[PDB]
RNA sequence: CGGAGAGGUA
C-alpha cells in the first residue's frame, strides 16, 4: 500500500518506524492467520488456543490469560474484532524487544528476519535482496495539499494600494519580499525585478496596460511608477517634510 | 475489567505492572475551576478570597 | 509609525510587496523530469497562464471577446488544454522557496503539466533549494514580457546554474538516491552469474544483467571503446580490453561520449560522481554535462529501484563486542570513581578521565561496528571466502554518501555516546545504548537537552542570520562591478594560511580565480 | 528547440547585452516587422531567437545594420 | 533550553518547532498542580528496599533532596530492583546509586513525556529531535473517515479517547434499551437508580459538527441493543477513535525501498488500493455566518427574494430564504439570501447603458446574501438560526 | 519452434479464489505471460459496481436516521464492497425494502432475474427500531477501473435530485493476483514450464473469462504493433 | 465498455540499427506492460542466427596467441560475436574464413552463399602480421533462440566435441540493444495516459521495426487461441 | 481588501 523513503532512517534517526513495520507485520499476519481461520469456520476451541498463545507470547509480560471471557460469544466476537490485525500496546520505554518482534513474527508464519523479497510490480521482477515489508501506522495530517494550493493573474486590490490581496474567492499574489529581491540581484535578473515590482505588483496603469498587451498578443511592458513609493512620498509631504522630484 | 475491553483486547509487551493507574489527564482544568467557583469556609483561592 | 517598518519600508518590498501571476504549492518530486524541467499542476497552469489563454484564444478564433475567453477558461474544456499546451511549452516559470538564502534559492524551470493538485520539483535541484520534500512548500512566479524569458531563461535556467556562486564547485549533485542506486551498480563481488567471461562493449553487459542470465556483480573482461579528448580538439578511440563490472559498463554507456573510463570504473561514492561531473564540465562543456546529469540520475534511481536496498532491523548490526567494550569501560569508569573516593584523584581530574575513557571506549565501538559492516558479505570463490564490499544494506547507505556519515550511523549500530548537559557540559554517563536497542529514560532524557538545545540554537540562528545577511545586503547593495581594467598595481598578498601549526587552507584555492597584481617569481 | 544558451554566451561573452538582443529581436517578430531566419516548430520567439543567436545569424551588428538600412528604405 | 528538574513535569520532547521552542510546554503523564501552583510528579516512596505502590506527589523543591531511582531496572519478589547499582537522579543528572540508598522511584515508565509523546511506540528507538516532531505531527492528524485502532499502540490510547470529551461514557451502568446512530437509551439499573423513578439514561450523539478547525467531529455508536454495559465504558466512539481506543490515523501496509525514486527525500508513494479503501479520506466541515443587521438605511433581511440573479442558484434555496439541509453547492453559489435596503437609487448613465443592453432591472435593496467562497463546495449540514427576543420567527426558525 | 500454453483444469480454491493453469509454456516466457495477465486483470477487468444510493430515510451522507447503528456513511462504504454481477443490463436499480430490528444483509435486497448477488451473507447495516423501515434505490452499473464520484457532478453541473448519494465507483472485480512460474514436465518436448496464476476477485467474473477476456485485451493492444501504420 | 487505441504511432530510425519507436496513447499502465513484455520477447527469446562453434589449426588453448596474429584468440572470439549473419535455408550451416597476408581479415574475406547472406559490409575479425601472415578459421553458423552463454553450455553438455572445435558464446537474436522508457502522455482532460518510446539496435540482420512487429506477432500467436 | 493577539507549518 505504501512505499517511504529507506534513506529516511539513516540520517533523521527514527528507526522505530522500521520496528513499527516489523511489529506491525507479525500483529497483521497474527491478524491474516486467523482471518483464514474465520473463513473455514473453524471450531470456536481452535481459534480460543490461537488468541491465547497469541497474547501469551512474551516474557515476564502482564495479560492475563482466557478463558475468563465467555465460552463462545465473547470470543467470537474478539475474533471477528481482530481479523483486521491485532492491537499491540508498546509502553515508550518498556516496549518490546527485538526477540519478542521476531517470535510474534514467526508465529505469523512470516520472515523472522523482517523481510520478504518483494516482486516490483511495475516490471514484475524481484530484487537482489528481499526488502522490509509491514504494516506501520501513519498520519493523515492538516496539511492538506488542497487547503495550501493558490495561485492567481488578475483579482482584488487594496483601497489604499495597488498590492494583491483580499478573501479566499480569490487571495492574493505571494509575497515576493526583498530577500527574492536580493536573490534576482545576485544573478543579472533586473528586467525582472522590474516587471515583478512595478508592472505586475503596483502601477495600476501599468497592470491594466500589460494586461491588455498580453491579451492583444504580444509581451510588452511599460515603464510605471509604482504607487507604493508615491503612498511613502505622500505620507513623507504629510509631516512638513518635502519630497520632490528631480525633473529629467 | 471492561466490557468494551472485553471487546477487543489489545496486547501489551509492557514488563512492569502500572503502580500508578493513570489518573483523570483534564484534571488540571477542572481541579482549578472547582478551587475558584466553590464555596469557602476560609479565605482561600476562589471568589470568597477575592 | 508605518513610516518606519519591520524589516524595512512596508510597501516597497517588504511587507511585503505581493506581485500577480504569482502561485504557491506544496512540492513533489518529478524523477522522470530533464533537469531544466519541472511539474506544476494543471489548474495552477490554467488560472497563472489566463492572459495568454484569453489572448491565444481570440488569436485562434476560438472566442470572440474576452468574455467567452472567460466562459472557456472556467469550463475547462479539452480545447482549452492544446492552448495551454501551447503556451506552456516554451514559456518558463521561476520556482522560489520561502527562505531565500542565495540566489539559487529562486530558479526558472520549462514547467511540464501533471495532472495532481502539487508542483514537482527536479531531485537534483532541491538540495539548491536547500528544500527537503518533508512538507516545504513553494512558491512559482511567471515572467510575461520576452526580456522576463529571455533572461530567465540565460541566467536563472536551473541549466544555466550548474556552479554554485559563492566558491565555484557544482551545488546540483546526487544526493542520496541516485547515489544509492549508483553505489549498488558499480559495487563488485568476488563471485557471482556470469564471472570470467569475456564481452564486446556494454551492449551485451546489459543483454546479460537484464535477462538475468549474468548478476551485476561481476569481475568481467570487456572490450570497450572509450574516446579521449587529444591533439587540439579532437575525439580519439581508444579500443581496449578492461576487467569491470557489468553494472559498471551499463553505467559507462550511459556516459556522456568523451570521457576517461577511469572515472566509472571504481565504487562510486558521492565524491565520485561530483568528479565525474566536474570532469565532464571541463572537458566537454555545458549541454553535454546537463545530458550527464540528467541521464545518471534517471539511471541511479532505476537501478536503486531495481536493487531494492532496504533498511530493516537485520541489516544494521550491532558489534559482538560492543558489549565486552562497554563492560570493560565500566570497570575503568568504576576504578577511577574508587580512586576519586580514594582522594587519589580531584573532582576535575577525575571528571576529565571519565570523559577520556567513555571518548576511547565510543571510538572503539565505532570502529568495531564499521569493522563488521565493511566485511560482512564473504563469498566463496573455489572453497575460500574473500573480503568484498558487504551487501549490507546500511553500509552503501552510508560509505555512499547518500545520506548519513560514519558519526550519523555510529548510533544506530553503535553508540551515540557522549553529549552536552544545560550549561554546555558533557554529561559524565554517556548514551551507553543506541537506536537499535533500549533508551533508558534517563539517556533519552539527556539527549532531549541536545536536541532541544540544537532547536533552539536553529530558530535563533535563523533569526540572527536572516537579519545579518539583510544588514550586508543594506550596506553593499550599490557595488557594481562597471570597469574592466583600473590599472592599479596595489593588490594583496596571498598565502596558504597555516594557523595554529598546520596549514588549513592551500594557496591554490585562494588564488585561484584571482587577477595577478605583479608578476610573480620563482623562489631564487 | 534549445534550452541551453551556452553557444550565445560564447558568441555574446557579455551575456547581458545577449538578453537585450535576444529581446529585441524576438519583439520584431512577434510583432509585425520581420519573419525568422530559422525554421520553425510552433515554437515561442524566445527559443527562435536563442537558436539563431546560437548560429551566429544575428547579433548586434547585424541588428543595428538591419535597422539603418530599414530606416534608409523607410523614410524614402 | 530543558531543565534538570523539567523532568517528569512537563514533557521535553513536546514543544512547538517554531519560534517559540522550551516556552511552551505539555505537561508530563502523571504531573499535576500543587496546592500553591508548583507542578508535582508522583514518585513510589522506598521504605528501606521495597518499593511500595503508595505515591506521594513530589514537588520540584522536595524532588531534589531526595535520590529517584529510574522507572527501568525492574523489580523481582515483592519491591527490590534487580541491579544492586540502579540507574538514579539527584539533582538532574544520571548516576549509579546503591538499592539501599534510594528515596523515590518513578511510578511508570511513561511519566516523562506528554499524552502525545507517549503514543508514539519504540520511542527509545527515535532521535529527539525527530520524535518531538512526530508527536508535534500527532497533533494535526486529521481524522479520518472511519476510525481504525493502531495494530502497535502504547496502551495511552484507551485513556485519551475516555478523559477526552469526544466519548459518549455511559453516566449510568445497565442494558442498552436503544441503540440509534444519533441517540443511545439505556435502561439503567436497578441498583443505580435515585429515590422514585429516573427510568432512562439518554446520550445524544454529536453528529457531524465542526469542531474549531472546519474538521469533522462525530460520535460512532459501537453498542448493540441488550448489551450489557456498566458506567465508565464507552457507549460510542469518539472521532479518531475506535473502540474506545484513540484512532489517530490508520495501519498501512508498507515496503521500505527506493522505488524508482518517487519517494526521494521522504516524499511518500501510495497504492491506488488506498483511495480505493476511501481510507486516510476525510470530512471538513466549513462555518460560514451571514449576520442579518439592522443599519441606519434599514434593517437586513434573509429572503429568497435577492435582486437580478439567475434562478438556478435560488432552485436549491427555500422560500425562508436558506438553502436545503443535503443540497450539494459549490463556490460562488448562494448559501443564505441576505439583502440590506438600499440608501438610494442612484444610476450611473454607463449603468443604463450596461442595463439597457444586457436587460438588467433596478431594485431598492442591494444583495448583501453569502456566497459560497470561491474554490470550495460541499453539501448542507447544519444551519444554525439565532434569532434574539423582538424578532418574528420564520419558517426556517 | 514455438507450443502453445493450453488451458488446464481451473480448480476453485473457493467461490472467491481460483488457480488457472497454463501447463504448455516454453522457457522465457513464464514470467512474461504472468506480469501481463496480472497487470491486465489489476487494470483492465469490467465489473459492477455501485454508484447512486437512493435511501428513503436520509437526505445526504452526513445524515443519520433512526434505528440504524451504522451511519448513511458506513451504508455507502459496505455497499461499496457489494459484490454483484449484472448479465443483460449495463445499468441495473436493486431495490432494498426491510423493517424490524435484525441485521440488514445483502441477500435482504430484492434480487432480479438479471441480477445475481454473489455474496448473500453480506452485512448491509443493523436496523434496531422495531418498527423503522430501510428503503434503498441502489444503482449499480458496469464499468472499468476506479471513478471517484466527482467526475459525473462535473458532467452535469450538481446532482439535480437531493436523496441520491455519490459513492466512488471500483468496477475492479479482482483485488488479488498471483502468478508462479514451476518446471513442468511433460511429454511434449522437453523444455516447457507452466504457469499458476491464483486470484483472489469478488466472484462477480468467471475465471475463464477473466483470463480470456486479459488476452483479448491485450492482444487488441499488441494489434498496433503487429502491423505498423507508417 | 470503451477502450482506447494509440492514434498516429511515431517512428525515428538511424540506418537500420538505431530505431526510436513511440506509441500514444496507451491506457494507464499497458504502455510499460507492452513494453517489458516484447522486451523480455526480444532478450530472453529471440528467433534468430549467429555462430556456434570455431574451428582450431592452431594452439588449442584460448589463453595464447595464434601464430601470425598479433591478438590472442580471445578477442577474435569477441569479434566474431558482433559478426551479421543471415541464415535463408538450412539451420546449421557451415562457413569458411581463409585469408593469408598481413592485414584486417574482414567479414568481406568470407564466403558468400546462399544459404549465408553478409548485410554487414565491413568488420574487423583478425589481424595477421609476418610470423606466418595466414588464417584458416571454420565455423558454424546455426539458427537459435535468444542468448545461450557458452559457459551455460559447457555445463549442460556431457559430449565433448572432438579437438579445437571451440565452443563459442551464441548472440542468436538479432537485436543487441533493448530498452524502454514510459512517460506522461496528455489526451484531452486526462494527463495520466503513458507515452511508450522503445529504443532499439540491432546486428543489422533484420529491419528493426521487422523485429518489433514480428516479436509482436509471436505474442499475438501466445495470446491468440486464448480469444473465442 | 484597517489593524492587533494565538496556534501550526516550513
Amino acid at each position: 500500500d505504501i512505499v517511504l523513503n529507506p534513506l529516511g532512517v539513516p540520517s533523521r534517526m527514527n528507526i522505530g518506524q522500521i520496528l513499527e513495520t516489523h511489529l506491525g507485520m507479525a500483529a497483521k499476519g497474527i491478524g491474516d492467520k486467523i482471518n483464514a481461520m474465520l473463513k473455514q469456520q473453524q471450531e470456536v476451541a481452535k481459534l480460543r488456543e490461537f488468541i491465547q498463545r497469541a497474547y501469551d507470547l512474551g516474557a515476564d509480560v502482564r495479560q492475563k490469560v482466557d478463558l475468563s471471557t465467555f465460552s463462545d460469544e465473547e470470543v467470537m466476537r474478539l475474533a471477528e474484532n481482530l481479523r483486521k490485525g491485532m492491537p499491540i500496546a508498546t509502553p515508550v520505554f518498556d516496549g518490546a524487544k527485538e526477540a519478542e518482534i521476531k517470535e510474534l513474527l514467526k508465529l505469523g508464519d512470516l520472515p523472522t528476519s523482517g523481510q520478504i523479497r518483494l516482486y516490483d510490480g511495475r516490471t514484475g521482477e524481484q530484487f537482489e535482496r528481499p526488502v522490509t515489508v509491514g504494516y506501520m501506522y501513519m498520519l493523515k495530517l492538516n496539511h492538506l495539499v488542497d487547503d495550501k494550493m493558490h495561485a492567481r493573474s488578475t483579482g482584488s486590490y487594496s483601497l489604499v494600494t495597488q498590492q494583491p490581496l483580499g478573501g479566499k474567492a480569490q487571495f492574493g499574489g505571494q509575497r515576493f519580499g526583498e530577500m527574492e529581491v536580493w536573490a534576482l540581484e545576485a544573478y543579472g535578473a533586473a528586467y525582472t525585478l522590474q516587471e515583478m515590482l512595478t508592472v505586475k505588483s503596483d502601477d495600476v496603469n501599468g497592470r491594466t496596460k500589460m494586461y491588455k498587451n498580453i491579451v492583444d498578443g504580444n509581451h510588452q511592458m511599460e515603464p510605471g511608477m509604482p504607487e507604493s513609493f508615491n503612498v511613502l512620498l505622500k505620507e513623507i509631504r504629510s509631516l512638513g517634510i518635502n519630497i520632490e522630484l528631480e525633473d529629467e | 475489567y471492561s466490557y468494551t475491553e472485553k471487546k477487543r483486547i489489545r496486547k501489551d509487551f509492557g514488563k512492569r505492572p502500572q503502580v500508578l493507574d493513570v489518573p483523570y489527564l483534564l484534571s488540571i482544568q477542572l481541579d482549578s475551576f472547582q478551587k475558584f467557583i466553590e464555596q469557602d469556609p476560609e479565605g482561600q483561592y476562589g471568589l470568597e478570597a477575592a | 509609525d508605518m513610516i518606519k517598518g519591520k524589516q524595512g519600508r512596508f510597501r516597497q518590498n517588504l511587507l511585503g510587496k505581493r506581485v500577480d501571476y504569482s502561485g504557491r504549492s506544496v512540492i513533489t518530486v518529478g524523477p522522470y523530469l530533464r533537469l531544466h524541467q519541472c511539474g506544476l499542476p494543471k489548474k495552477m497552469a490554467l488560472e497563472l497562464f489566463k492572459p495568454f489563454i484569453y489572448g491565444k484564444l481570440e488569436l485562434r478564433g476560438l472566442a470572440t471577446t474576452i468574455k467567452a475567453a472567460k466562459k472557456m477558461v472556467e469550463r475547462e474544456e479539452a480545447v482549452v488544454w492544446d492552448i495551454l499546451d501551447e503556451v506552456i511549452r516554451e514559456h518558463p516559470v521561476l520556482l522560489n522557496r520561502a527562505p531565500t538564502l542565495h540566489r539559487l534559492g529562486i530558479q526558472a524551470f520549462e514547467p511540464v503539466l501533471i495532472e495532481g493538485k502539487a508542483i514537482q520539483l527536479h531531485p537534483l535541484v532541491c538540495a539548491a533549494y536547500n528544500a527537503d520534500f518533508d512538507g516545504d512548500q513553494m512558491a512559482v512566479h511567471v515572467p510575461l514580457t520576452l526580456e522576463a524569458q529571455l533572461e530567465a531563461r540565460a541566467l536563472m535556467m536551473s541549466t544555466n546554474n550548474i556552479l554554485s556562486p559563492a566558491n565555484g564547485e557544482p551545488i546540483i549533485v546526487p544526493s542520496q538516491d541516485v547515489v544509492l542506486g549508483l553505489y549498488y551498480m558499480t559495487r563488485d563481488c568476488v563471485n557471482a552469474k556470469g564471472e570470467g567471461m569475456v564481452l564486446t562493449g556494454p551492449k551485451e553487459a546489459e543483454r546479460l544483467y537484464r535477462s538475468g542470465l549474468a548478476s551485476l556483480h561481476a569481475r568481467v573482461k570487456v572490450r570497450i571503446t572509450e574516446y579521449e579528448k587529444d591533439a587540439n580538439g579532437e575525439l580519439v578511440a581508444k579500443t581496449s580490453l578492461k576487467d569491470t563490472t557489468v553494472g559498471r559498463a551499463i553505467l559507462w554507456m550511459i556516459v556522456p561520449k568523451g570521457l576517461p573510463y577511469s572515472i566509472v570504473n571504481q565504487a562510486l561514492g558521492k565524491k565520485a560522481i561530483s568528479k565525474m561531473l566536474n570532469t565532464c564540465y571541463r572537458i566537454l562543456g555545458l549541454k553535454p554535462t546537463v545530458i550527464f546529469a540528467d541521464q545518471i540520475m534517471y539511471t541511479g534511481f532505476a537501478y536503486a529501484a531495481r536493487s531494492g536496498a532496504s533498511v530493516g532491523i537485520d541489516d544494521m548490526v550491532i558489534p559482538e563486542k560492543k558489549h565486552e567494550i562497554i563492560s570493560e569501560a565500566e570497570a575503568e569508569v568504576a576504578e577511577i570513581q574508587e580512586q576519586f573516593q580514594s582522594g587519589l584523584v580531584t573532582a576535575g581530574e577525575r571528571y576529565n578521565k571519565v570523559i577520556d575513557i567513555w571518548a576511547a571506549a565510543n571510538d572503539r565501538v565505532s570502529k568495531a561496528m564499521m569493522d563488521n559492516l565493511q566485511t560482512e558479505t564473504v563469498i566463496n570463490r573455489d572453497g575460500q571466502e574473500e573480503k568484498q564490499v558487504s551487501f549490507n544494506s546500511i553500509y552503501m547507505m552510508a560509505d555512499s554518501g547518500a545520506r548519513g556519515s560514519a558519526a550519523q550511523i555510529r548510533q544506530l549500530a553503535g553508540m551515540r555516546g557522549l553529549m552536552a548537559k544545560p550549561d554546555g557540559s558533557i554529561i559524565e554517563t554517556p548514551i551507553t545504548a543506541n537506536f537499535r536497542e533500549g533508551l533508558n529514560v534517563l539517556q533519552y532524557f539527556i539527549s532531549t537537552h541536545g536536541a532541544r538545545k540544537g532547536l533552539a540554537d536553529t530558530a535563533l540562528k535563523t533569526a540572527n542570520s536572516g537579519y545579518l545577511t539583510r544588514r550586508l545586503v543594506d550596506v553593499a547593495q550599490d557595488l557594481v562591478v562597471t570597469e574592466d581594467d583600473c590599472g592599479t598595481h596595489e593588490g594583496i598578498m596571498m598565502t596558504p594560511v597555516i594557523e595554529g601549526g598546520d596549514v588549513k587552507e592551500p594557496l591554490r584555492d585562494r588564488v585561484l580565480g584571482r587577477v595577478t597584481a605583479e608578476d610573480v617569481l620563482k623562489p631564487g | 528547440a534549445r534550452v541551453t544558451v551556452q553557444d550565445a554566451v560564447e558568441k555574446i561573452g557579455n551575456r547581458f547585452d545577449l538578453v537585450l538582443v535576444a529581446a529585441r529581436r524576438a519583439r520584431q517578430m512577434q510583432v509585425g516587422g520581420k519573419d525568422p531566419l530559422v525554421p520553425e516548430e510552433n515554437d515561442k520567439t524566445t527559443v527562435i531567437a536563442l537558436r539563431e543567436i546560437e548560429e551566429g545569424l544575428i547579433n548586434n551588428q547585424i541588428l543595428d545594420v538591419r535597422e539603418r538600412q530599414e530606416q534608409q528604405e523607410q523614410e524614402a | 533550553d530543558v531543565h534538570p528538574t523539567h523532568y517528569g513535569r512537563v514533557c521535553p520532547i513536546e514543544t512547538p518547532e517554531g519560534p517559540n521552542i522550551g516556552l511552551i510546554n505539555s505537561l508530563s503523564v502523571y504531573a499535576q498542580t500543587n496546592e500553591y501552583g508548583f507542578l508535582e510528579t508522583p514518585y513510589r516512596k522506598v521504605t528501606d528496599g521495597v518499593v511500595t505502590d503508595e505515591i506521594h506527589y513530589l514537588s520540584a523543591i522536595e524532588e531534589g533532596n531526595y535520590v529517584i531511582a529510574q522507572a527501568n531496572s525492574n523489580l523481582d519478589e515483592e519491591g527490590h530492583f534487580v541491579e544492586d547499582l540502579v540507574t538514579c537522579r539527584s539533582k538532574g543528572e544520571s548516576s549509579l546509586f546503591s538499592r539501599d540508598q534510594v528515596d523515590y522511584m518513578d511510578v511508570s515508565t511513561q511519566q516523562v513525556v506528554s499524552v502525545g509523546a507517549s503514543l508514539i511506540p519504540f520511542l527509545e528507538h527515535d532521535d529527539a529531535n525527530r520524535a518531538l516532531m512526530g508527536a508535534n505531527m500527532q497533533r494535526q492528524a486529521v481524522p479520518t473517515l472511519r476510525a481504525d485502532k493502531p495494530l502497535v499502540g502504547t496502551g495511552m490510547e484507551r485513556a485519551v479517547a475516555v478523559d477526552s470529551g469526544v466519548t459518549a461514557v455511559a453516566k449510568r451502568g445497565g442494558v442498552v434499551q436503544y441503540v440509534d446512530a444519533s441517540r443511545i437509551v439505556i435502561k439503567v439499573n436497578e441498583d443505580e437508580m435515585y429515590p422514585g423513578e429516573a427510568g432512562i439514561d439518554i446520550y445524544n450523539l454529536t453528529k457531524y459538527t465542526r469542531s474549531n478547525q472546519n474538521t469533522c467531529i462525530n460520535q460512532m455508536p459501537c453498542v448493540s441493543l441488550g448489551e450489557p454495559v456498566e458506567r465508565g465504558d464507552v457507549l460510542a466512539d469518539g472521532p479518531s477513535t475506535d473502540l474506545g481506543e484513540l484512532a489517530l490515523g490508520q495501519n498501512m501496509r508498507v515496503a521500505f525501498m527506493p522505488w524508482n525514486g518517487y519517494n526521494f527525500e521522504d516524499s511518500i508513494l501510495v497504492s491506488e488500493r488506498v483511495v480505493q479503501e476511501d481510507r486516510f479520506t476525510t470530512i471538513h466541515i466549513q462555518e460560514l455566518a451571514c449576520v442579518s443587521r439592522d443599519t441606519k438605511l434599514g434593517p437586513e433581511e434573509i429572503t429568497a427574494d435577492i435582486p437580478n440573479v439567475g434562478e438556478a442558484a435560488l432552485s436549491k434555496l427555500d422560500e425562508s430564504g436558506i438553502v436545503y439541509i443535503g443540497a450539494e453547492v459549490t463556490g460562488g453559489d448562494i448559501l443564505v439570501g441576505k439583502v440590506t435596503p438600499k440608501g438610494e437609487t442612484q444610476l450611473t448613465p454607463e449603468e443604463k447603458l450596461l442595463r439597457a443592453i444586457f436587460g438588467e432591472k433596478a431594485s431598492d435593496v442591494k444583495d448583501s446574501s453569502l456566497r459560497v467562497p470561491n474554490g470550495v463546495s460541499g453539501t448542507v449540514i447544519d444551519v444554525q438560526v439565532f434569532t434574539r427576543d423582538g424578532v418574528e420567527k420564520d419558517k426556517r426558525a | 519452434e514455438f507450443l502453445k500454453p493450453r488451458l488446464v483444469d481451473i480448480e476453485q480454491v473457493s467461490s472467491t479464489h481460483a488457480k488457472v493453469t497454463l501447463e504448455p509454456l516454453e522457457r522465457g516466457f513464464g514470467h512474461t505471460l504472468g506480469n501481463a495477465l496480472r497487470r491486465i486483470l489489476l487494470s483492465s477487468m469490467p465489473g459492477c459496481a455501485v454508484t447512486e444510493v437512493e435511501i428513503d430515510g436520509v437526505l445526504h451522507e452526513y445524515s443519520t436516521k433512526e434505528g440504524v447503528q451504522e451511519d448513511i456513511l458506513e451504508i455507502l462504504l459496505n455497499l461499496k464492497g457489494l459484490a454483484v454481477r449484472v448479465q443483460g443490463k449495463d445499468e441495473v436499480i436493486l431495490t432494498l425494502n426491510k423493517s424490524g430490528i435484525g441485521p440488514v444483509t445483502a441477500a435482504d435486497i430484492t434480487h432480479d432475474g438479471d441480477v445475481e448477488i454473489v455474496k448473500p451473507q453480506h452485512v448491509i447495516c443493523h436496523l434496531t427500531d422495531e418498527n423503522a423501515s430501510i428503503s434503498m434505490r441502489i444503482k449499480v452499473q458496469r464499468g472499468r477501473g476506479y471513478v471517484p464520484a466527482s467526475t459525473r457532478i462535473h458532467s452535469e453541473e450538481d446532482e439535480r435530485p437531493i436523496g441520491r448519494l455519490l459513492v466512488d465507483a471500483c468496477y475492479s472485480p479482482v483485488e488479488r493476483i498471483a502468478y508462479n512460474v514451476e518446471a513442468a514436465r511433460v511429454e511434449q518436448r522437453t523444455d516447457l514450464d507452466k504457469l499458476v496464476i491464483e486470484m483472489e476477485t469478488n466472484g462477480t467474473i468467471d475465471p475463464e473469462e477473466a483470463i480470456r477476456r486479459a488476452a483479448t485485451i491485450l492482444a487488441e493492444q499488441l494489434e498496433a504493433f503487429v502491423d505498423l501504420r507508417d
